[PDB]
């Protein structure tokens, strides 16, 4: 769920 | 003959990617004219991310706070705005390379090209479908925020995806080019996941049109169906009800392939019941879902092997 | 996360397509420098592609007689010599888009990115392999003649395919790009078909450890093997043979998953005997062979999700 | 087996  | 999931050729968009860095965060960024557009947590770090405030961190940023790199050569910022979740980088150049562009908001079900770019460099294009859900099945890295997504008509681009993250699944969720996001989601760390997904009718459908251009018949049925009696086994089987609207759309592939839309529905429906069982369409083994109608008018034969 | 066949950003080949006419038959050219590459069959009417003498059928042609066009500007030809089954073509300028370029012979199982073009204007790319059997599965229509397939190393195209024609099968032949063809196939129109083709054991087992970088482990086992058990297993399959050689290569795969090549080796071993039933490795149903070790490698994280 |  990380920003990428 | 033969078929293949087939991106647009890229460089057009690869002469817009420019690497965009506030503080610590470097990410991707799309030039044309005057402007670079960016995901705006390029302004936050890890721990702001996980309850950041946008129009409190971005007050506190000057147009030097942000460096802008295409290629070798600095652009300078001159202005900036937020929206939505982008940035809008104002810079001293307008790119050279600025193609014919439009900015459009794609539909569930339909299919573009993606570049991923890391540190502004491409490297590498893949097609994809926004999912019913919202998310696409793309591949990216750390660094790949920013990437764009498009499809070229003529020789217009139409940006309709910027990449911001991943979700737990390891399916990827993001926006348009005016910053609001496909589906539920949100440009913050927090408990979010994709919704559960359907498989796209419609494509499915086209893509048994796309074996028929291409020459096999294996598939077909002596039956036919209503409209309503399909859905009741599409809806067991977990693909999206079929509408008028979808049948319609359909209209040119079945025009070129003398099948009626609703007995290619039988036909699917029966590949539904009794499975493929060691065959394969179009070389695969499973139902494909992630081509347009418009994907294979654009990529088969006009002709039919019949 | 995720893991997509992906192809090179097209646009350095991109600004190198012209259009190659020669009376009637007009097909695509690759522009480098002073020179315009295309297939020989070019000089070829429809009877003459059942029997054509190109020595003879070449002889008859002044450089007038070839007109290229590069987007609405025309080259002048000013010089022509055949080389195996390509020509090279002198025009009056040189490409100021050619970039920095080889030209390289690719080995069976290797990939490369396709930018299928009709009349000179890029339509789309996909990557694919060289199978085996020496053809590739493509997509190409009348008029993909003289496409290119190429890889990108920093800012290098390496070209190593140009497209010459389509077998029975459905599958496609060309050469590289001093003319000789890949496989025993001839730019003539005969009884000449595909030979039997065999599955790339060294990219399947490279993708194994691709959903071990990713993060899957479901298809491991407690058992190893010998390089020649396998190969009586492999062979049984139509596996291509594995050699130490191809051992070697999954040297780096091997040491970021901890893995030992003859453990992925008796987990493939596995999988062919015991199939997978419902399970899918990658999102795919099938045992996946048009990544090589290399493909892996710039694709996926240098950091396992263990 | 054309040539394309």
């Amino acid at each position: 769920l990380a920003a990428x | 003959s033969g078929f293949r999931k087939m991106a647009f050729p890229s460089g057009k968009v690869e002469g817009c990617m420019v690497q965009v860095t506030c503080g610590t965060t470097t990410l991707n960024g799309l030039w044309l004219d005057d402007t670079v557009y960016c995901p705006r947590h390029v302004i936050c770090t890890a721990e702001d991310m996980l309850n950041p405030n946008y129009e409190d961190l971005l007050i506190r940023k000057s147009n030097h706070s942000f460096l802008v790199q295409a290629g070798n050569v600095q652009l300078r910022v001159i202005g900036h705005s937020m929206q939505n979740c982008l940035l809008r980088l104002k810079v001293d150049t307008s790119n050279p390379k600025t193609p014919k562009y439009k900015f459009v908001r794609i539909q569930p079900g339909q299919t573009f090209s993606v570049l991923a770019c890391y540190n502004g460099s491409p490297s590498g294009v893949y097609q994809c479908a926004m999912r019913p859900n919202h998310t696409i099945k793309g591949s990216f890295l750390n660094g790949s925020c920013g990437s764009v997504g498009f499809n070229i008509d003529y020789d217009c681009v139409s940006f309709c995806y910027m990449h911001h993250m991943e979700l737990p699944t390891g399916v990827h969720a993001g926006t348009d080019l005016e910053g609001k996001f496909y589906g539920p989601f949100v440009d913050r760390q927090t408990a979010q996941a994709a919704g559960t997904d359907t498989t796209i009718t419609l494509n499915v459908l086209a893509w048994l049109y796309a074996a028929v251009i291409n020459g096999d018949r294996w598939f077909l049925n002596r039956f036919t169906t209503t409209l309503n009696d399909f859905n009741l086994v599409a809806m067991k089987y977990n693909y999206e009800p079929l509408t008028q609207d979808h049948v319609d759309i359909l209209g040119p592939l079945s025009a070129q392939t003398g099948i009626a839309v609703l007995d290619m529905c039988a036909a699917l429906k029966e590949l539904l019941q009794n499975g493929m069982n060691g065959r394969t369409i179009l070389g695969s083994t499973i139902l494909e879902d992630e081509f347009t109608p418009f994907d294979v008018v654009r990529q088969c034969s006009g002709v039919t092997f019949q």
